[PDB]
RNA sequence: GGUAAAAAUGGCAA
RNA sequence: GGCGACUUUCUGGUCUGUAACUGACGCUGAUGUGCGAAAGCGUGGGGAUCAAACAGGAUUAGAUACCCUGGUAGUCCACGCCGUAAACGAUGAGUGCUAAGUGUUAGGGGGCCCCUUAGUGCUGCAGCUAACGCAUUAAGCACUCCGCCUGGGGAGUACGACCGCAAGGUUGAAACUCAAAGGAAUUGACGGGGACCCGCACAAGCGGUGGAGCAUGUGGUUUAAUUCGAAGCAACGCGA
RNA sequence: GCGGGGUGGAGCAGCCUGGUAGCUCGUCGGGCUCAUAACCCGAAGGUCGUCGGUUCAAAUCCGGCCCCCGCAACCA
RNA sequence: CGCGGGGUGGAGCAGCCUGGUAGCUCGUCGGGCUCAUAACCCGAAGGUCGUCGGUUCAAAUCCGGCCCCCGCAACCA
C-alpha cells in the first residue's frame, strides 16, 4: 500500500571534526530535541577518547563504526540473510553504538561512550558482539539465502 | 548421457544436461506417478492437458 | 588403507526431503558419502541446494583422499540441489567427465501411495 | 511442486 | 457396463462401394430372458504394490479424522453368487424433414482442390426454451411404440410378497404434518476465492500505556440521597 | 475375621524414612475477541476423616472412633 | 573369601590406553524467531575427572594405596 520512496534528509558536517557522521552521532545520542547536551557529550567522549587512546578520536571513532557496522543481516520472509544498504549500514552502527554505551556501567555517558568506542576499536564492545551475533545468525540462514 | 566436451565448461556441460533432461521428460514422468489418480481423473487430465497443447 | 582409484562415479540422489551422495568407483564399490541430514542439516534445510553442494564437497573431498580424479555423475530425483551437487565436485577440483540421468521409471507398473488431502 | 500449522460458536422477529 | 505391451488361435459387430438376389421379410416392445463398474459374498488358489478395519506418532479444547510410520480384509486368478452407481449426454428407440462455417477418424469418386458416405468435435441461423441453453450428433418440425411424472415431509420407511448364503435388491403404502418444497436468472452481501490499488495497516523507527503515587470519568458497591444522560470501534477528563 | 484408604472444589502425589504440602483440572483478577470458547498472564484456596498418645516437633509414627473399599466366611 | 570391571557438570557418555590438549548429549538459564506452539538458531552456566599419594617437564591420563559400586566364583555350620 505505498507510493514509493521517501528523499532522505541531510546534514552539515560537524563543525569540530568536519564529519557528516558525527553530526549523525549527536542525534542519535539527543533526547527531547535537547541538542546541546547531545553535542557536549559527543565532544567530551571525544576528547576522552583522544586521551585515552593517544590517537585522533575521529581515526579510533572511524575503527569503531567500522567494526560495529553490519554487512548481513537475517529479515522474517524463514529467516533469510540479506545485504545491509550503505545507508542502513551507519544507521545500525550508530544506533548500536550509542545503545550499548547507555548500557554501560560508567557513571557518566560521556565515558561511557568513550569506553565503548575504544572498546569497539578493539573489536571488543557489546555492540561489537551486537554485530558478532547478527552475522552469526545470518550465516546459520545461510542456506535460505537463495 | 552428457560428455563434458574438450574446452568446455563443467558448467556449460551442466546446461546442456539440464536441457537433455528435459527433452526426455523423465522429470514429468516422476511427478505423474507420485500419488495415484483414479483411472477417470487421469483420463481428463490427459484430454484437457491436449486441449491446452 | 589407502586405495587408489583414479576414476570412479559420483551418485546423487536429491530428494525433496533430503540430498545423498555417494562417490563409488566404476564397479560401484563405494569410497565416500555425505548427505545434507549427515551435515546436520535439519527441516527445510536438509532440501536447501546449499546443504546439496556442502554435502557434495564432504563426499569429494573424502573421495580425493583416496586419490580420485575424474568423476561420472549419475542423478536420481526431482529435489532442488541436484545442480549445486554437480557444480561442488567440479568445485572440490573432481573433472565430471559425464552427467546422466538415473531417477527410476515405471512402464505402468505398481500403485503409487494415496494423494495427501492436505 | 509445494506447503507455513491451528482456525469452534452466535434464539426468532422486523 | 467397458476395452490400452506384444504374439498366436477361436469369435462378434460396424462402415464404404457395387447393385447378384429376396421382395416389406419392417419399427417398437408389457410380461419374459440375458448382460451389467466398484464394493461385497462363497469355494479353492495367490499375495508384489496399494490399502477399509486396526495399532502407534502427531495435530487439537477434544481428534474415534485430515497429516506421518505401519497394517489385515480386500486389491489379483478360477468358478459360482450379488444386480446396484451422479450405471449421466441427469437427454428411450425408429423414421423423415429443416441455414451455414470449421477440425478430425474410416472409406468412395472426380479434377492440392472439389464432391460424397458413415462416425467424432467445435462454432452458429431458423425454430424452440422459464431461463440457462439446444440447434442435421435438436432440447427444431413431424408420425409410431414403449417406460415414467402429477406439492414437500413422513419414506424408499411399514406391512405383505418375491429374490439372495448374507449384505441386501425388487415391489411399495398410511396415519400424521406443512404452505410451502423446487428450476433458472438478477441485484447485493460474504468467502480461511482471484486480480489490481491505497491508508502510520504492516514493515522500518521514535516515544509511550499496562507496573507506582496521584487527578479525573465510568462500573460496581454503599447511601436518606449518592440527580439525570452517554455503553465496542463511534460511552467512560463524555453533556459539564 | 483380616488387610487398604480417608490430603485445596475434583482426581491424584507426599507418609515407608517426623521438620518440606506437589501435580492436573477447577476457582478468581487481568488480557485477546464484536462476543463466547480456546488461548495468554497474575493470584488465591487443604487446621491433611475425627478424637487421643508419643515426640522439641506429627499428613507422616502409634491407639481408638466414624466412613469407605477389598478379601475371607469352610467340614458337616 | 578370591577374581574381573567401573567410578568424570543434574545425569549419562569420551579422552586413560597410546601422560601435556576434561569433550559429547540431554537437563539448565538468557535471547532471536514462530500470530503463535514446538522445533530450530545464538549466547552463557554447571564436572578440575572416585579419593589420596608417588613418579614425571607435564598425570583425569601412569604406577600404587584406599573407598564405593557392579558382576562372577565361594557357596553341605
Ligand atoms: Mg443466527
Ligand atoms: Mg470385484
Ligand atoms: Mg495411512
Ligand atoms: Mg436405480
Ligand atoms: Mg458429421
Ligand atoms: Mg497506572
Ligand atoms: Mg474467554
Amino acid at each position: 500500500p505505498r507510493k514509493g520512496s521517501v528523499p532522505k534528509r541531510d546534514v552539515l558536517p560537524d563543525p569540530i571534526h568536519n564529519s557528516k557522521l558525527v553530526t549523525k552521532l549527536i542525534n542519535k545520542i539527543m533526547l527531547d530535541g535537547k541538542r546541546g547536551t547531545a553535542q557536549r557529550i559527543l565532544y567530551s567522549a571525544f576528547d576522552l577518547v583522544e586521551q585515552r587512546s593517544g590517537r585522533d578520536a575521529l581515526e579510533v571513532f572511524e575503527e569503531a563504526i567500522n567494526n560495529i557496522m553490519p554487512v548481513l543481516e537475517v529479515k522474517a520472509r524463514y529467516q533469510v540473510p540479506v545485504e545491509v544498504r550503505p545507508e542502513r549500514r551507519t544507521t545500525l552502527g550508530l544506533r548500536w553504538l550509542v545503545n550499548y554505551a547507555r548500557l554501560r556501567g560508567e557513571k557518566t555517558m560521556e565515558d561511557r561512550l568513550a569506553n565503548e568506542i575504544l572498546d569497539a576499536a578493539n573489536n571488543t564492545g557489546g555492540a561489537v558482539k551486537k554485530r558478532e551475533d547478527t552475522h552469526k545468525m545470518a550465516e546459520a540462514n545461510k542456506a535460505f539465502a537463495h | 548421457k552428457t560428455v563434458v566436451r574438450k574446452n568446455e565448461s563443467l558448467e556449460d556441460a551442466l546446461r546442456r544436461f539440464k536441457r537433455s533432461v528435459s527433452k526426455s521428460g523423465t522429470i514429468q514422468e516422476v511427478r505423474k506417478r507420485e500419488f495415484y489418480e483414479k483411472p477417470s481423473v487421469k483420463r481428463k487430465k490427459k484430454s484437457e492437458a491436449a486441449r491446452k497443447r | 588403507v589407502k586405495k587408489n582409484i583414479e576414476n570412479g562415479v559420483a551418485h546423487i540422489r536429491s530428494t525433496f526431503n533430503n540430498t545423498i551422495v555417494t562417490i563409488t568407483d566404476e564397479f560401484g564399490n563405494a569410497l565416500s558419502w555425505s548427505s545434507a541430514g549427515a551435515l546436520g542439516f535439519k527441516g527445510s534445510k536438509k532440501s536447501t541446494p546449499f546443504a546439496a553442494q556442502m554435502a557434495s564437497e564432504t563426499a569429494s573431498k573424502s573421495a580425493m583422499e583416496h586419490g580420485l580424479k575424474t568423476v561420472e555423475v549419475t542423478v536420481k530425483g526431482p529435489g532442488p540441489g541436484r545442480e549445486s551437487a554437480i557444480r561442488a565436485l567440479q568445485s572440490a577440483g573432481l573433472e565430471v567427465t559425464a552427467i546422466r540421468d538415473v531417477t527410476p521409471v515405471p512402464h505402468n507398473g505398481c500403485r503409487p501411495p494415496k494423494r495427501r488431502r492436505v
